[PDB]
RNA sequence: AAAUAUGUAAGAAGUCCUUGUUACUUAAUUGAACGUGGACAUUUGAAUGAAGAGCUUUUAGUGGGCCAUUUUUGGUAAGC
RNA sequence: CACGGACCAAGGAGUCUAACGUCUAUGCGAGUGUUUGGGUGUAAAACCCAUACGCGUAAUGAAAGUGAACGUAGGUUGGGGCCUCGCAAGAGGUGCACAAUCGACCGAUCCUGAUGUCUUCGGAUGGAUUUGAGUAAGAGCAUAGCUGUUGGGACCCGAAAG
RNA sequence: AUAUUGGCGAGAGACCGAUAGCGAACAAGUACAGUGAUGGAAAGAUGAAAAGAACUUUGAAAAGAGAGUGAAAAAGUACGUGAAAUUGUUGAAAGGGAAGGGCAUUUGAUCAGACA
């Protein structure tokens, strides 16, 4: 009631509880979910060869 | 829909008895302007020294 | 010893991450540095500059400007794409579905976005959606409409406005002005 | 005295002007005192309001 | 916060930041504004057209309630209207229902004709109105009513 | 108690620094000087081929 | 009448053909300007290089200079 | 063969404020600012708030005053990103910000000055080598920070004087 | 309702911590200076407790050496700690009108690190 949710709203003249600007904080969800992944060529090395 | 937070008993002795979460919680967790409105904030209840 | 034809260790001059201590949109530059390094997309690449913009180069987009876009041929059907702020204008009354993502929509866009039936999308979303960037219009906002660009370039014969703390007669209407006094600019 | 595209400015502080700063430290004390006041005079006067 | 400041990054530099021939002085080209008519005056040509001189007409004893006339725009006239109210009265475009806006109430005194407002009739209470306002708003349906 | 009145010494150097650029030309340019009648028979003339292609082209 | 120094150009905002607008101009739908439409493209119209090109804002110090080669004034000359 | 410095300790010099500019961060956003004050309080904190007021959303002109869509809020030239064809090179479509440009709109100035009628009032319409710190789908308000400006003892010390 | 660096009584501090902070933490507006108006300081700290050294010895005494009190006199009223400039003693090293420094090694002195 304080605070406000979806559904109530009062007792802050106005205010809404704010808004994320990310709906997962976890990025390797993101990352490794299924159209990324389709999406990504092939990867390297996460240390390369030395060539001469 | 809400992870049904539990409700416990003064002498322990979890109760059965689960209320949804606020949705306070799942507002955003911004360190920075915890930080800059903690420092403003308590820099309001100071009191003037001056020679 | 050697003749430099240049500057020796001058840095890009390119702003190559957000200033900004926000968690989550260090999170989205993370996603988005992947996509540019692994999609071959143009559009991943603006989108990570975009996201290290500041605030006067990410000047808000108007939901106006959205439907102005949307009046595009073959652009109806595009996710329209602002890496900023999507305010409201109410000088609009008819307003499509448009699908628009953003990082920030404010109550008034939010509300006429979803009552046209549209939907207001995180660019992590965005990505889900749309890893290459497919089926998407960028729009910028404007820049130089500032009331700090309106001063940039102040001399004579220029027009540019003149920093000034009280305005009206009195304050700078004279001589420099007006050939009755002197002379005009 | 006059530099870059500035603002002239108009600040009027030639007088001793920091032997009448006011700085308002008595805000909340002097809330706190008219509150008590009003009640107090609300108790002392009468059932009015 | 003085810790972020360049006075601790000058701590062991002879001048701190301000020459050593300049020599840093106290008002060496005078209190300010000095010389905006000698030794200043490129400054003030060039930055400040226009800073000396008489303009036009004194008003002595100048009220600015007398001149006290916020202007409304055509594309911001429907924000008047409760959002509750606003689709109710934009569809069913109709005389005999036609809305009422209290401008003066809202805190305007004159309405202007920036842009194209919708086809629906508006009555539009304004102690002053635009040529270009009065044509948008009779096109549209409406009528202005004057008052005081 | 006389000075060095002038010289034109290390003012290339300070020129070249940054370096004498070219105007950076552009196409349309200003029609600024160019003689009025030219200027208004070519506005008539610009606005009635435009109005030629807008009530032409459909 | 030099040497040195100096301006311009070395093509896509280009060249070619046909043809619209005009209240300007012409004796004249002749010209001028802007153009539609079509044609010529990757040795596209010299060389070399290009430790990225273009643009903006803001601000510091400075605003006593001296030396050398060469040109050169004054002065008998001068570390003038 | 200029000045200061015999030595040691301690002290010791760009600070604070009012208004400001550029940049940056944050919050809300065509709006913003709770903290003059009122409520409340585990009390000079934290929490809550009406009416306003400020700046902004409309300029222009000495003023009287007037007051921002011919047209998918214009056209052209470029323009990232997207779309279509292609395996590609590349071709076409759409093109935000932005730059340049010819136009339109508003105000001032100079002109033309109609229908009309306290017959001197009125101002339609159409213009211009003229002019504005303008419009042409808003961007601002507030807090904080470095740098910089002005007033202040104003980086510290220093006159002869009045 | 407003002001209020004086007085009185109270409560506080992102203040100073005895060259600071009021001039004054102390017999400070004191001592002192000046005809006068006026000027105007320095100066805190033994130790829990004086328990502040009985007694012997040398010395004319001051004191010393002992003894002793005390957790400690490496706390003795010249007292918390007790830096530096400066000095004494001892030790070590070098030195033909300066010394000092840098690189590199000799010589002497001193020193850490390691095999399961």
């Amino acid at each position: 009631q304080v605070w406000g949710s979806e559904t109530v709203a009062s007792s802050k003249v106005g205010y809404t509880l704010p808004s994320h600007i990310i709906s997962t904080s976890d990025v390797t969800r993101i990352i490794n979910s299924s159209e990324i992944q389709s999406a990504i060529r092939p990867a390297g090395q996460a240390t390369q060869k030395r060539t001469h | 829909s809400r992870p049904q937070v539990t409700v416990h008993s003064l002498t322990g002795e979890a109760t059965a008895n689960a209320l949804p979460l606020p949705a306070v919680f799942s507002a955003p967790i911004r360190p920075d302007i915890v930080h800059t409105v903690f420092t403003s904030v308590n820099k309001n209840k100071r009191q003037a020294y001056a020679v | 010893g050697i003749d430099h034809t240049s500057k020796q260790h001058k840095r890009s001059g390119h702003r190559t991450a957000p200033k900004s201590d926000n968690v989550y949109l260090k999170l989205l530059v993370k996603l988005y540095t992947f996509l540019a390094r692994r999609t071959d997309a143009p559009f991943n690449k603006v989108v990570l500059k975009a996201l290290f913009l500041s605030k006067i180069n990410r000047p808000p987009v108007s939901v106006s400007r959205i439907a102005r876009a949307l009046k595009q041929e073959g652009a109806a059907n595009k996710t329209v794409v602002v890496v900023g702020t999507v305010t409201d204008d109410a000088r609009i009354f008819e307003f499509p579905k448009t699908t628009v993502a953003a990082l920030r929509f404010t109550a008034g866009a939010r509300a006429k976005i979803v009552k046209a039936g549209g939907e207001c999308i995180t660019l992590d979303q965005l990505a889900v959606r749309a890893p290459k960037g497919q089926n998407t219009l960028i729009l910028r906002g404007p820049r130089n409409s500032r009331e700090a660009v309106r001063h940039f370039g102040m001399g004579p014969h220029k027009g540019k406005a003149p920093r000034i703390l009280s305005t009206g007669r009195k304050f700078e209407r004279a001589r420099g002005r007006r050939r009755s006094k002197g002379f005009k600019v | 005295a006059i530099s870059k595209n500035l603002p002239i400015l108009k600040n009027h502080f030639r007088k001793h002007w920091q032997e009448r700063v006011k700085v308002h430290f008595d805000q909340a004390g002097k809330k706190v005192s008219r509150r008590n006041a009003r009640a107090t005079r609300a108790a002392k006067i009468a059932p009015r309001p | 916060p003085s810790r972020f400041t360049k006075t601790r990054k000058h701590r062991g530099h002879v001048s701190a930041g301000k020459g050593r021939i300049g020599k840093h002085r106290k008002h060496p080209g005078g209190r300010g504004m000095a010389g905006g008519q000698h030794h200043h005056r490129i400054n003030m040509d060039k930055y400040h057209p226009g800073y000396f001189g008489k303009v036009g007409m004194r008003y002595f004893h100048k009220q600015q309630a007398h001149f006290w006339k916020p202007v409304l725009n055509l594309d911001k006239l429907w924000t008047l209207i409760p959002e509750d109210k606003r689709d109710q009265y934009l569809k069913s475009a109709s005389k005999e229902t036609a809305p009422v806006i209290d401008t003066l109430a809202a805190g305007y005194g004159k309405i202007l004709g920036k842009g194209r407002i919708p086809n629906v009739p508006v009555i539009v209470k304004a102690r002053f109105v635009s040529k270009l306002a009065e044509e948008k708003i009779r096109a549209a349906g409406g009528v202005v009513e004057l008052i005081a | 108690a006389k000075s060095k009145n002038h010289t034109a010494h290390n003012q290339t150097r300070k020129a070249h620094r940054n370096g004498i650029k070219k105007p950076k030309t552009y196409k349309y340019p200003s029609l600024k000087g160019v003689d009025p009648k030219f200027r208004r028979n070519h506005k008539h003339a610009l606005h009635g081929t435009a109005k030629a292609l807008a009530a032409a082209k459909k």
